[PDB]
């Protein structure tokens, strides 16, 4: 039995890929893959309009 | 109506607007997409 | 303003330019001459709207520009969108994911629509209460605009509401039939002026009329879709990835079964279609040894294809065909001949271009273009044609000119000049 | 970009109000008939109505090919889309070839979307649900310009337990979307205990009501990926795919179809904005057969962008070919649907010229003298070579004391280092010592 | 696997941002490709590109053929 | 300067890779050396192309002080 192997890193690095909410746009717009299996074409089509 | 204010209401009641906006435009963009197969038609087309 | 679909190489074409009798008009729709293969388009065209014939197989054939994809586009234009084309080009059937045959089956099923009808009956209302007793038995009340009424639950009824946590002011829909409840949105009081706002949350009007009511769904899916829906357990996310693999013969069985099932039962209608592989050339030996018994398939569409290759060698072979096409599957298919345009022909066809492209060109430039068009190709003269009309109204011009031709023929060169130049000057490119 | 790249100086085409070519201007010398085909393509790429034009640069190496395509994606600015890619890009171990082109034919065409988005910043002071299950959060945050009490959305309340927010933390709860984001304890608390495993965070300066007004260019390629896979999810599939190894995916055409179909209808709407931009191939000799066969229909489209390729081959054959040799490598059908811009070779005059400008570039003072000497090499072996000598010789002048590049300086790097030529005379001199 | 371009472009862009920002520092270094003749015409031609960026390093090789 | 290739050529057995080495010593550790071989670069894992913007990107380092 080994310890693991810990890996050090700057803080900074961990942030990278964030993006603060005033600085980028709502993509759940464009989100088609996340209506199928809860949203159906009653609602879309029927009861919405 | 002794304390009453008139800037304070005015806000108020412009922080009312802005917020039935914010829920108008918000109810239309969570309704807006259509799916592409829906669940009618994968229920219709899922075989047991 | 600008949307996604803009001016391309044949956004001129509409269809095929024919009357009732199939005759081809000298210009209509936006094609011009080509009259025998505009004719025999249309004839495959009336083979493929009948569907009574599968399997029908037609390549066409002709010259680098003469057409073929052309009247390729006018068939699938003058074909409607509710019957399915399928146009790929022969490379995309080299997938790192599936081999050969699968790519081609995927492609064969993607052709064949197959519109579905299900009516159902739902329940359709505003919540106003839930009470649970205890979570063995309760009630729940839905109301409309112009109804309202209570209903007794069971212990799965009372779960399926609890998992969506469905309370007061929801609008949701109920399938009587299997019980599932999907969730509308919610109803508007004073007290939900909420200011953040879930990313799923919205509000909707309360439902009028009467609480029971019938869902009507028609939709078109292809057999490809279907196959890929019952390949796995969320086989419809591969809808969306392409991830599918190498879907089993047997579910494809069970599906053609499934689907003949539907259509005596009136719950589906078949709607076979076209297949346009571009460019077949690119094809192996193999793709082509599969093509020839595809075609034999009771389920097979129609597959048009279009090579402007003489006698080459076969992919994946050593041999010489006429088309790069094996001659058994030449003999499978019926060949359509495109022939060469003439001055007149070319003439209308940059007419056509400039008037899609709104550009307004002098007679003697169209006589400049045409010569050019002749004399290198009649795609360069297209270039040409937005060439001239930049550099026109760069100098604050309305209508292109002999001189805007000039120039634009001097600043772009065709093949010939280039190799030309090239050839002038071998020693200096690379790995002659 | 603080380091000096190879076409670091190069920043526009040089050209005039009139179209003509000046020349040397924007960091171009020479190449003035390619410089003003480069600008009436810059002009076609402005006027967003062409799809699926093609361009080639065509000419020996070394001639311009890559910097008049940087400059004609300078001359449009970075709100143009401009995707550059190499021929050898397309040989993926994921997806195929085709697949790989049309992913770039995505990335070039780009999408302007203008949003105002909302976020409530600030450390909560007060968490209550409301009861009926729960009807609605009242929250309460502080900013160092007041308190604001905000009621939200029942859903949020799910968010704001799974991010652990307690009295104290200072939080941000995206208006739109209900997203809670706990970034830290506020830094007043910091002194609540001796030793905790606590980041502590500064009071949020402004209003606890946020509001901007955004506007963020995505590309095609972004919508399609990000409906490839699902998000989220708390089923057990949903969670376990989430440990899945991520791999490229062959998007199916069903899925672009529906999402130009969003894309148009939010242009329809008036809150996006097309870019078509602009894809450069560079190398497209190492496109294979089936590339071009599948660039042959892709060109095609009325959605595809303007593509312009490089090439530097002359006759030569074409990689997936047996023994078919063509101009440029690539085939005569799909030369027949391109323009061929074409570039010469450059004069000493020019060579001089292009020099000067690297050394201006570099930070480099060179005298007369040695820029003729470094003018005389490019003459002699090529204009790359005496570009690299500028450096070099710059460190052996500040070495020896001194401010600027001499000529015996130019002599010297020129002693130590060959060119190709001087290379290959070498080996054909000892062909029996080196390794066959 | 093969990252995504658009991961590696934001990254350079972040990195960018930090650089200015001077919240980092760039330290540039040393690609070394020991017996260069091993790769092939698609690697070579990658080289030739991949070279003219700003965040390319420098590059050195060995090779002892003829 | 960035993107700068330079190839060390001879006959075998002449101190190329002992230069590479050299070299190698003399920057320190904080200078990134990446040292690999033209065969690591044919991978079944990614692309050659992959493989070398790896061997590129892992030659440039972001050095920060917290
Ligand atoms: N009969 C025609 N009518 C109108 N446009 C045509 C006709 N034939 C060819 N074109 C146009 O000329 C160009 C080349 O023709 P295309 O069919 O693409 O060549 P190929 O037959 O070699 O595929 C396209 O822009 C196409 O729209
Ligand atoms: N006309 C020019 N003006 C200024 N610099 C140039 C010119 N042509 C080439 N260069 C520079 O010389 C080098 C070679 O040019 P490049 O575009 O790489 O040639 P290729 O056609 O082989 O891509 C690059 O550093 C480039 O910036
Ligand atoms: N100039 C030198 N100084 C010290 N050692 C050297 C020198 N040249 C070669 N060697 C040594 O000789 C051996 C041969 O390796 P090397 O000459 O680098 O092979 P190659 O140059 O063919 O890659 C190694 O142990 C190397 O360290
Ligand atoms: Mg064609
Ligand atoms: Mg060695």
């Amino acid at each position: 039995i080994t310890p693991g192997i810990c890996f050090s890193t700057a803080s900074l690095v961990l942030r990278a890929t964030d993006v603060h909410p005033l600085q980028r746009i709502d993509m759940g717009r464009f989100d088609l893959i996340g209506l199928e299996g809860r949203v159906s074409r009653y609602e879309a089509d029927t009861f919405l309009p | 109506s002794p304390f009453y204010l008139d800037s304070l209401e005015e806000k108020r009641k412009r922080q009312r607007s802005e917020r039935l906006e914010r829920i108008f435009q918000l109810s239309e963009a969570h309704g807006a997409l259509a799916p592409v197969y829906g669940t009618e038609v994968l229920d219709f087309c899922t075989l047991p | 303003v600008t949307r996604i679909e803009r001016i391309g190489a044949h956004s001129h074409i509409r269809g095929l330019g024919l009357d009732d009798a199939l005759e081809p008009r000298q210009a209509s729709q936006g094609m011009v001459g080509q009259l025998a293969a505009r004719r025999a388009a249309g004839v495959v065209l009336e083979m493929i709207r009948e569907g009574k014939i599968a399997g029908r197989a037609v390549l066409i054939a002709g010259q680098p520009g003469t057409g073929k994809t052309a009247i390729a586009m006018g068939m699938a234009q003058a074909l409607g969108p509710d019957t399915p084309f399928t146009a790929i080009a022969g490379s995309e059937i080299f997938s790192l994911e599936m081999s050969k045959t699968e790519a081609l089956t995927q492609a064969f099923r993607r052709s064949i629509g197959v519109r579905i009808k299900e009516e159902t009956e739902i329940i359709e209302g505003e919540v106003v209460e839930i009470q649970i007793d205890r979570s063995k038995v309760g009630k729940l009340t839905l109301k409309t605009t112009e109804m309202e009424t209570i209903y007794d639950l069971g212990t799965k009824m009372i779960e399926s509401l609890t998992k969506d946590k469905v309370q007061a002011g929801d609008v949701i829909t109920i399938d009587k039939a299997t019980g599932k409840i999907s969730k509308l949105g919610r109803s508007f009081t004073r007290a939900r002026d909420y200011d953040a706002m879930g990313s799923q949350t919205k509000f909707v009007q309360c439902p009028d009329g009467e609480l029971q009511k019938r869902k009507e769904v028609v939709h078109t899916v292809s057999l490809h879709e279907i196959d890929v829906i019952n390949s796995r357990t969320q086989g419809f996310l591969a809808l969306f990835s392409g991830d599918t693999g190498e879907i089993k013969s047997e579910v494809r069985e069970q599906i053609n079964a499934k689907v003949a099932e539907w259509r005596e039962e009136g719950k589906a209608e078949i709607i076979p279609g076209v297949l346009f592989i571009d460019e077949v050339h690119m094809l192996d030996i193999e793709s082509f040894s599969f093509l020839n018994r595809a075609l034999e398939s009771d389920m097979a569409p129609v597959l048009i294809m279009a090579t402007n290759r003489g006698i080459t060698r076969i992919r994946g072979t050593s041999y010489q065909s006429p088309h790069g096409i094996p001659i058994d599957l030449l003999d499978r298919l019926l060949i359509v001949s495109t022939t060469p345009y003439s001055e007149k022909d070319t003439k209308q066809i940059l007419r056509i271009r400039c008037e899609e492209e709104d550009v307004e060109m002098s007679e003697d430039a169209y006589t400049v273009l045409t010569r050019i068009g002749l004399e290198t190709s009649l795609r360069y003269a297209i270039q040409l044609i937005t060439a001239a009309s930049l550099v026109c109204r760069k100098r604050k011009g309305t209508e292109v000119q002999v001189d805007d031709i000039k120039r634009v023929y001097s600043l772009f060169l065709d093949e010939s000049r280039s190799t030309q130049y090239m050839k002038e000057y071998q020693d200096a490119f690379l790995f002659n | 970009t603080q380091r000096i790249a190879s076409h670091s100086h190069v920043k526009g085409l040089g050209l005039d109000e009139s179209g003509l070519a000046k020349q040397a201007a924007s960091g171009l010398v020479g190449q003035e008939n390619a410089r003003e085909a480069c600008g009436v393509i810059v002009e076609l790429i402005k006027s967003k109505k062409m799809a699926g034009r093609a361009v080639l640069l065509a000419g020996p190496p070394g001639t311009g090919k890559t910097a008049l395509a940087l400059a004609i994606a300078q001359e449009l600015g970075s709100k143009v889309p401009f995707c550059p890619m190499v021929g050898s890009e397309v040989y993926s171990t994921e997806i195929k070839k085709t697949e790989v082109l049309m992913e770039n034919f995505r990335r070039a065409i780009g999408l302007r979307i203008k949003e105002t988005k909302e976020v409530y910043e600030g450390e909560v002071t007060e968490l209550t649900p409301c009861e009926t299950t729960i009807s609605h959060v009242i929250i309460g945050l502080k900013t160092a310009k007041g308190t604001k009490q905000l009621k939200l959305d029942p859903s949020i309340f799910e968010s704001l337990q799974k991010e652990r927010v307690e009295a104290g933390d200072v939080i941000y709860i995206e208006a739109n979307s209900g997203a809670v984001k706990r970034q830290g304890r506020c830094d007043t608390y910091a002194t609540e205990f001796d030793l905790e495993a606590e980041e502590y965070v500064p009071l949020p300066k402004g209003d606890v009501h946020k509001k901007k007004e955004i506007i963020q260019d995505v590309t095609l390629h972004d919508l399609d990926v990000a409906n490839a896979r699902p998000q989220g999810g708390q089923d057990i599939l949903s969670m376990m795919g989430q440990l899945m190894k991520p791999k490229k995916t062959e998007i199916t055409d069903k899925l672009r179809g529906e999402i130009n179909k969003v894309v148009n209808k939010y242009i329809d709407q008036g809150i996006a904005e097309l870019v078509p931009g602009v894809l450069f191939v560079d190398e497209v000799h190492m496109l294979d057969i089936e590339c071009f066969t599948y660039l042959h229909r892709a060109l095609e489209s009325s959605i595809a962008p303007i593509v312009i390729f490089a090439s530097n081959r002359g006759n030569c054959v074409i990689r997936g070919t047996e023994d078919i040799t063509s101009p440029h490598g690539i085939p005569l059908d799909l030369l027949d649907r391109v323009m061929i811009i074409r570039t010469m070779l450059y004069t000493p005059q020019e060579m001089k010229q292009i020099i000067k400008i690297r050394a201006q570039t570099e930070g480099i003072n060179i005298s007369e003298e040695a820029l003729n000497h470094l003018g005389e090499i490019g003459t002699k072996t090529t204009l790359r070579y005496s570009v690299q000598l500028l450096t070099p010789a710059n460190l052996l002048a500040k070495i020896n004391g001194k401010d600027s590049i001499e000529k015996e300086h130019v002599e010297e790097i020129s002693e130590l280092f060959y060119d190709a030529k001087s290379s290959a005379k070498i080996l054909a001199d000892q062909q029996d010592k080196y390794m066959k």
